[PDB]
């Protein structure tokens, strides 16, 4: 058998761009402002949160249809 | 009528296989997942297999 | 998110004291705790008619109000001597080390 | 046209040490990746499983 | 197989190979392919990388090509490390706001 | 340098109006079989990457869920039902 | 690694030899692409 | 006009430098075989084929702005438009190519899964007259093929080494009896004796 | 000849194919309710 396992980077893919080195810096930008907005939301949801549990946060179920949701006792 | 040609215990699809097939199918998953396995399933119990009994277990109902 | 909200927020030293509280009980009145989820795990004691359990649910308060409010000097001090303890190692936002084990062992034998 | 035939070579070779040694590598390379795509497969599949149902239960 | 049969298969071929050219060669949707084939191109041989052949002398190659790693991995770890000090301070923050506002 | 003259010349010199009929059978069947092996080998792939997450990420997929409190109306023997939007989360670690 | 396994399989299946290499690239596409999702999602 | 500035200075940018590559990468097509023309730039380097498959079109079709360019400028344009239009030609012609190769080597492939040995369940004794048909019209047109490359005896030659081989494997693949004789007759003149 | 930065590059790789198997086959996530009918219990 032939061994072919390699960490090596394939040189298929290693070109440069005519200007100089692949688009990195440009990329990692947009990547990092992006990151910094998701999470920024993800944050701001989780941890400004609290649970209330009274009457006013109960109201009344309806059908898909609308009308008020009431089961028989059949 | 398909007629085949086969030494069953000396052809390299044989008996020979099944000598050889098993034993090296089953090379790296013992020796790597076998004391893998054991240090993914021991580091949790690095004090014991004890389970904190979070319902009452030990009481039944009169 | 997913994690659930929190309904009542408690100061880290409130936090501390509850569960210090909770670990002793849990020792000192198993048995009322026991008798109150019997009580309450059958669907008739818990859903339909759970009035049935009131008493024995009082009893248990009852309990772990007592544990709450530590009445022998020893338990105050042990206590005390847990709690600073658990303030500091919270407060310890360096690298954490020795536990406060000791102090948890010496106020429940008290 | 009656089509022609052949017999497989591996049918009536004596076996031999290079067959053993080579397809032996190319036998353990393909008993690791089989091992760890049927695991994913595995973890998978039993991760899909419904849970237990009460006895005589309809939906 | 059944001469009747081969009638009906061979013009359901043939309709699976006309309908086929024609969606492939009609000109909004050959313009569609033709721009899609190319954009799919750079974007799997043209991806953002960090390793990359150097065929110029050390005289030739920019600062940037360099110190492009070390510029990456600033980033991300710098945005890694702010993301986790902000969550601490909100979670401090949102304590301190809900304590002060009750219990 | 690699002696590519031939291959200049084919590239430079080529016809520009010989074509070659398709039998449409066997382009449908090269393609079909082309299909076989995209839906039902790399479908099971695809798929797998697709849902997996969906599997072992349930919560992440399903935001909002509802709860329910009932009361009895026994001059009527019906129930009352009073619903209330919930952020679906976790629960009992 | 990709490449071993579409070489095992042009190889072993003899109706695998229908695709072409466009096909093959394609499937290998798809694939990074799937890759690089499934890296980036379950971080999410 | 700012907007046309930049559309003609990207067209003539992209235009006039694949131009000078339009040779290599013909050539590097050329040189492969058919079943697989563009393999090099799929597996070993994309020597801007990709870029001139996209941007023959645009040469075709873009329109230009010659008070935006100059005397030798535009004739330089005007060649390298040729240029490209000449790849997109020849572009095509390989494909033709390439496919009537594939619609061989599934006929082939078609009898070879026949006389496969794990084909325990699809095993065939006699030929049947679909596939026969097939052979007998695939081998027309191979030869009507090879006849219209009278010209050109590169292209010629390469035509028969690559997809006559099939053709050779098919004629290997079965016995000469039943329509044997009528099936290869085109076959049977010289591509036969070729493949010897 | 040069490669800028190789061996970032086999390390990112390497890091690659780790996360990819570990989240794919959840090696290091096992599940234990296998276990329960085999082990002890406290309280
Ligand atoms: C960000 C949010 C918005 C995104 C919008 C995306 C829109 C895409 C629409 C595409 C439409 C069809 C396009 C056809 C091609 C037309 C253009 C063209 O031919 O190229 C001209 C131009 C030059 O081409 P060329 O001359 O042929 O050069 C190549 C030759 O080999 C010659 O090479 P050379 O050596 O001479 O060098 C020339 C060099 C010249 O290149 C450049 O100069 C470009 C350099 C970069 C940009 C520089 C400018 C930056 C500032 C821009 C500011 C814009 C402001 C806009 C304001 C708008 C206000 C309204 O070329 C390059 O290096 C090419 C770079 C290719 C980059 C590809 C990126 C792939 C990855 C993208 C996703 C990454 C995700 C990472 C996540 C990881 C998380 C861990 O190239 C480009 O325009 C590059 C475009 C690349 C991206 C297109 C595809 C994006 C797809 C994203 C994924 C979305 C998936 C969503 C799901 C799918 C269903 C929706
Ligand atoms: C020819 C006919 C053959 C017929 C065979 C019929 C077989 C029927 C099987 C029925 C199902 C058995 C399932 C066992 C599950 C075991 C795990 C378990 O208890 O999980 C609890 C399970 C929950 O699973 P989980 O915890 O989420 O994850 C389980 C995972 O396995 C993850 O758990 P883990 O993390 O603990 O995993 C342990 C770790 C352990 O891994 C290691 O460390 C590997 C160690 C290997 C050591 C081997 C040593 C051998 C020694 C060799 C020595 C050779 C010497 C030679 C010398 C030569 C001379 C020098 O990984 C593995 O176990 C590896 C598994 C992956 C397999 C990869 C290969 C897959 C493709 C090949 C399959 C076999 C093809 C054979 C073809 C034969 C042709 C002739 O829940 C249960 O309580 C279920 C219990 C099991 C019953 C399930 C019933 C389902 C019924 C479905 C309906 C249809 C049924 C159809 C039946 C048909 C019958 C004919
Ligand atoms: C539970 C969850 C759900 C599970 C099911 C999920 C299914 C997902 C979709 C699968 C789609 C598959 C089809 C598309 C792929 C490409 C197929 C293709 O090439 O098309 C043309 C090709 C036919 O070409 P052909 O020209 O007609 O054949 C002549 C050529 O020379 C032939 O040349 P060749 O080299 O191209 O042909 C080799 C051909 C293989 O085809 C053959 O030539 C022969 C196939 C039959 C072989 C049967 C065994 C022969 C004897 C061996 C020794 C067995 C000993 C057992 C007892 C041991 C006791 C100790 O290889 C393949 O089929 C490639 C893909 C195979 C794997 C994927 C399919 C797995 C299906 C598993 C379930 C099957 C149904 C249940 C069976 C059990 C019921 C109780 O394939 C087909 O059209 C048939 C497709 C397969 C049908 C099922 C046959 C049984 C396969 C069992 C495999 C078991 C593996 C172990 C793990 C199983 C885990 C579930
Ligand atoms: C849900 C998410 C969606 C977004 C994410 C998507 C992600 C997945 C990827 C999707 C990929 C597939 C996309 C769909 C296929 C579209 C096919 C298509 O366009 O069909 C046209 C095509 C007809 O065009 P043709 O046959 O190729 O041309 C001959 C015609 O007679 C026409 O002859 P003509 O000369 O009269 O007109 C030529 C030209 C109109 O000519 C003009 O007026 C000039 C256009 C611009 C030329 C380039 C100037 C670049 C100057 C530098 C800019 C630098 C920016 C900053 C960066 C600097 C540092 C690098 O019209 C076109 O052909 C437009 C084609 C699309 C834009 C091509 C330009 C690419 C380069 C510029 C944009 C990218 C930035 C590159 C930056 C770097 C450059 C080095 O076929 C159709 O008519 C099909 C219609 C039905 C299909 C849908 C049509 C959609 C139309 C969308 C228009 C978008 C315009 C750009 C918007 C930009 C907003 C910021
Ligand atoms: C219709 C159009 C056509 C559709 C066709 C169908 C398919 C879809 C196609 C769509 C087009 C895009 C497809 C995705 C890209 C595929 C690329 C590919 O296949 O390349 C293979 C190709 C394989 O080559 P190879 O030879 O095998 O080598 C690979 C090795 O990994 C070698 O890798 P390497 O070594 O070169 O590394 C790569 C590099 C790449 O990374 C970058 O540079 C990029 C950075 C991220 C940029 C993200 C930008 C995202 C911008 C998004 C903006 C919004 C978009 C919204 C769009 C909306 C719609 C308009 O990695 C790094 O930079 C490593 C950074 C590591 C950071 C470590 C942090 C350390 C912290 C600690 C610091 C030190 C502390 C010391 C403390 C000491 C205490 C004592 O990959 C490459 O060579 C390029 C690198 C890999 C790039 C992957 C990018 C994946 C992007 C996925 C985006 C999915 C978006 C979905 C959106 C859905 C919306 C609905
Ligand atoms: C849920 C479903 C599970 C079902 C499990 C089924 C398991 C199937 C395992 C198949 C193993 C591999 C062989 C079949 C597939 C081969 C694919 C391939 O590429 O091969 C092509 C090739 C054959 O094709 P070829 O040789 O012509 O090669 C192609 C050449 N050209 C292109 C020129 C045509 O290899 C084979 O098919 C070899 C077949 C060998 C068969 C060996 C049979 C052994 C039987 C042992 C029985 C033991 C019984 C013991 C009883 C004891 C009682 C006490
Ligand atoms: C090596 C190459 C090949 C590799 C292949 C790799 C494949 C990867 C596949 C990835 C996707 C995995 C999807 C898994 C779905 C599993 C569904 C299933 O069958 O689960 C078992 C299910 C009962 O499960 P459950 O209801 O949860 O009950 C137990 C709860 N404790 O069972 C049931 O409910 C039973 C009814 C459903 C199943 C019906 C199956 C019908 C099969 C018909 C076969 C027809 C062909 C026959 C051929 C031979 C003819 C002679």
């Amino acid at each position: 058998a032939r061994l072919w396992w390699t960490l090596d980077p394939s040189k298929y893919y290693l070109k440069q761009i005519s200007s100089g080195g692949r688009n990195e810096i440009l990329f990692t930008v947009l990547g990092v402002t992006a990151a910094y907005w998701y999470f920024g939301n993800k944050r701001c949801e989780h941890y400004w949160r609290r649970q209330i549990d009274n009457c006013q946060s109960w109201s009344r179920a309806q059908n898909i249809n609308g009308n008020n949701l009431t089961v028989k006792q059949y | 009528m398909r007629r085949i040609f086969w030494n069953f215990k000396t052809a390299f699809v044989g008996l020979p296989m099944f000598s050889l097939a098993p034993k090296n199918i089953l090379v790296y998953p013992i020796v790597v997942g076998v004391p893998l396995y054991t240090f993914i399933v021991l580091q949790n119990s690095v004090r014991g297999f004890a389970y904190f009994d979070e319902y009452d277990s030990d009481v039944k109902e009169n | 998110s997913i994690l659930p909200p929190l309904q009542y927020t408690y100061s880290n030293e409130e936090s501390l004291e509850l569960l210090i509280h909770s670990i002793k009980g849990n020792k000192d009145c198993n048995s009322e705790r026991k008798a109150f989820n019997l009580c309450r795990s059958t669907v008739l004691g818990k859903h339909v008619e759970p009035e049935k359990c009131l008493d024995k649910a009082l009893v248990f308060v009852n309990c772990f109000q007592k544990v709450r409010r530590d009445e022998s000097a020893a338990c105050q001090s042990a206590f005390n001597s847990t709690l600073e303890c658990g303030k500091k190692y919270s407060e310890s936002t360096i690298s954490l080390g020795s536990s406060c084990q000791s102090q948890l062992d010496a106020y429940l034998n008290c | 046209m009656r089509t022609k035939l052949y017999n497989a070579a591996y049918f009536l070779l004596n076996n031999n040490e290079s067959f053993g040694h080579s397809f032996g590598i190319r036998l353990k390379i393909v008993g690791l990746n089989t091992w760890i795509v049927g695991y994913a497969v595995s973890r998978y599949y039993f991760s899909s499983l419904r849970v237990k149902a009460a006895q005589d239960e309809r939906f | 197989m059944n001469h009747s049969c081969q009638k009906v298969f061979e013009g359901f071929v043939s309709a699976l190979y006309d309908t086929s050219y024609f969606f492939r060669n009609f000109g909004p949707f050959k313009a569609t392919i033709h721009y899609a084939t190319y954009a799919n191109y750079l974007a799997q041989n043209w991806a953002p990388r960090v390793s990359y052949i150097e065929t110029s002398t050390p005289a030739y190659t920019l600062a940037k090509n360099k110190y492009a790693v070390y510029i990456v991995y600033g980033l991300i770890g710098g945005a890694l490390i702010h993301n986790y000090m902000l969550d601490n301070k909100a979670a401090q923050k949102s304590q301190q706001y809900y304590l002060k506002h009750r219990d | 340098m690699l002696d590519d003259t031939k291959y200049i010349q084919m590239a430079q010199k080529f016809p520009r109006n010989v074509s070659v009929q398709l039998n449409k059978k066997l382009f449908v069947t090269r393609t079909w079989f082309r299909n076989y092996y995209f839906v039902g080998v790399f479908g099971i792939f695809a798929y797998f990457i697709y849902n997996q997450p969906k599997i072992f990420a349930p919560f992440s997929g399903y935001p909002t869920t509802v709860a329910y409190k009932a009361q009895p109306d026994f001059l009527n023997d019906q129930v009352i039902f009073y619903s209330q939007q919930r952020q679906n989360t976790l629960k009992n670690f | 690694m990709f490449k071993e396994l579409i070489h095992i399989f042009r190889t072993y299946y003899i109706t695998f030899r229908y695709l072409k290499k466009s096909n093959i690239n394609f499937l290998k596409n798809l694939s990074y692409t799937l890759i690089a999702y499934y890296l980036i999602i379950n971080f999410q | 006009s700012l907007v046309s500035l930049f559309k003609n200075t990207f067209l003539k940018s992209r235009v006039i430098g694949l131009s000078f590559q339009a040779q290599r990468v013909m050539a590097q097509m050329a040189k492969t075989d058919f079943e697989n023309p563009d393999e090099h730039f799929l597996l070993n380097d994309a020597m801007k084929y990709n870029e001139l498959v996209f941007y023959g079109r645009l040469a075709e079709n873009w329109s230009i702005n010659p008070e935006l360019f100059g005397k030798a400028e535009l004739a330089k344009y005007n060649e390298a438009k040729q240029t490209l239009i000449d790849f997109n030609q020849y572009h095509a012609l390989v494909q033709n190519l390439h496919e009537f190769y594939w619609e061989l080597k599934t006929i082939y492939l078609e009898l070879s899964r026949g006389v496969a040995t794990s084909n325990f369940h699809n095993k065939r004794e006699v030929t049947h007259s679909i596939i026969e048909s097939d052979i007998k019209n695939s081998i027309h047109k191979y030869i009507q093929l090879i006849d219209d490359l009278k010209d050109y005896p590169e292209w010629q030659h390469k035509v028969r080494e690559e997809i006559g081989y099939y053709a050779h494997m098919i004629y290997t693949s079965v016995n000469h009896d039943g329509n044997f004789p009528e099936i290869f007759k085109e076959f049977n003149k010289v591509d036969s004796l070729y493949y010897f | 000849l040069p490669i800028r930065n190789i061996q970032f590059a086999r390390y990112h790789y390497l890091a690659a194919v780790t996360v990819f198997t570990y989240f794919a086959t959840r090696c290091c996530l096992l599940d234990y309710k296998k276990y329960y009918p085999l082990a002890s219990v406290k309280k």
